[PDB]
């Protein structure tokens, strides 16, 4: 089969910004009760507020409470 | 009214400021960016058909300062055309500025600037990996719900010049025809399994023959023979995807039949990776531009 794309043999490199990229990790700070409350919050949001096309309602992702 | 030029100017002006400087958009401005971009997404196909020249970028994860650096190197829109592969928010310091600039550029240059959906552009993931909390800190939960409506309308994949298939994650055992992508209706959530899940979640694995289990707890891995068979069936030359940190910002798989792009250098200050973008010229020559300085993969089921 005939291939159309090709790749350059030389990459350009430049220096990235030098700054502190560390960010908060809130997903490591969830108690069991917090997780239950979030599952409930997501389920209620998706069942009462979030618009989904009829033909895609079978894709909406619910969590076991 | 959306004063789009004012929003863009204010987002770009921090380029000369200390790293991490926030941009003071109003709630109504951000809601306008979400509503107008959503309308544009819905007016364009869910499977984008794009033409080179194009610059293709992988995950950004709220590294706004790095996004500005990437645009400085590649050319600020509309000097170059862009396709981003998803994962704009979460797991970084400035998801809001990042997504706001991307949405503003989509509205300003709707035929020259393109955003695909990543697995972090859905409620169940960005509820917990940082974006909801960032929205709550700076604005309110209702604004997070407005972003969710916009993300639910993003396109899912793109084909560049009938030869490069682009998506965030990867291939799917359910993907037999491109029509199956085109039949997905928006707005939609990302399911826990099936075609749309796999397009946003799957990964290549050199040690897998065929399809395998994915240790993220969702979707699949796929081997080099799956890539080769897919490209042959669809008369494609390359799969271009993102979704994994790679040391050089780009990494080939399956004798250069697949490439992974990752555009957030020094990811979340914990990894020593570069960030890259792939430029495709009008003759379909692909080249890389790099910005060089596990625990990194997101997972499903953290709530369960
Ligand atoms: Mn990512
Ligand atoms: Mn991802």
């Amino acid at each position: 089969r005939k291939i159309l794309i090709r790749f350059s043999d030389y990459v350009e490199v430049a220096d990235a910004q030098d700054y502190d990229r560390r960010a908060d990790k809130p997903w490591t700070r969830l108690t069991a009760a917090d997780k239950a409350a979030i599952r409930k919050e997501l389920n209620e949001f998706k069942s009462t507020e979030m618009e989904v096309h009829e033909l895609s309602r079978h894709l909406t992702r619910f969590h076991r409470p | 009214s959306l004063n789009l030029d004012s929003i863009i100017g204010r987002l770009l002006e921090v380029q000369g400021s200390r790293p991490g400087k926030n941009v003071q958009l109003t709630e109504n401005e951000i809601r306008g960016l979400c509503l107008k971009s959503r309308e544009i997404f819905l007016s364009q196909p869910i499977l984008l058909e794009l033409e080179a020249p194009l610059k293709i970028c992988g995950d950004i994860h709220g590294q706004y300062y790095d996004l500005l650096r990437l645009f400085e190197y590649g050319g600020f829109p509309p000097e170059s055309n862009y396709l981003f592969l998803g994962d704009y928010v979460d797991r970084g310091k400035q998801s809001l500025e990042t997504i706001c600039l991307l949405l503003a550029y989509k509205i300003k240059y709707p035929e020259n600037f393109f955003l695909l959906r990543g697995n972090h552009e859905c409620a169940s993931i960005n509820r917990i990996y940082g974006f909801y909390d960032e929205c709550k800190r700076r604005y309110n939960i209702k604004l997070w719900k407005t972003f969710t409506d916009c993300f639910n309308c993003l396109p899912i994949a793109a084909i560049v010049d009938e030869k490069i298939f682009c998506c965030h994650g990867g291939l799917s055992p359910d993907l037999q025809s491109m029509e199956q992508i085109r039949r997905i209706m928006r707005p939609t959530d990302v399911p826990d399994q099936g075609l749309l899940c796999d397009l946003l979640w799957s990964d290549p694995d050199k040690d897998v023959q065929g399809w395998g289990e994915n240790d993220r707890g969702v979707s699949f891995t796929f081997g080099a023979e799956v890539v080769a068979k897919f490209l042959h069936k669809h008369d494609l030359d390359l799969i271009c995807r993102a979704h994994q940190v790679v040391e050089d910002g780009y990494e080939f798989f399956a004798k250069r039949q697949l490439v992974t792009l990752f555009s957030a250098p020094n990811y979340c200050g914990e990894f020593d990776n570069a960030g890259a973008m792939m430029s495709v010229d009008e003759t379909l020559m692909c080249s890389f531009q790099i910005l060089k300085p596990a625990q990194s993969a997101s997972r499903e089921n953290l709530l369960e």
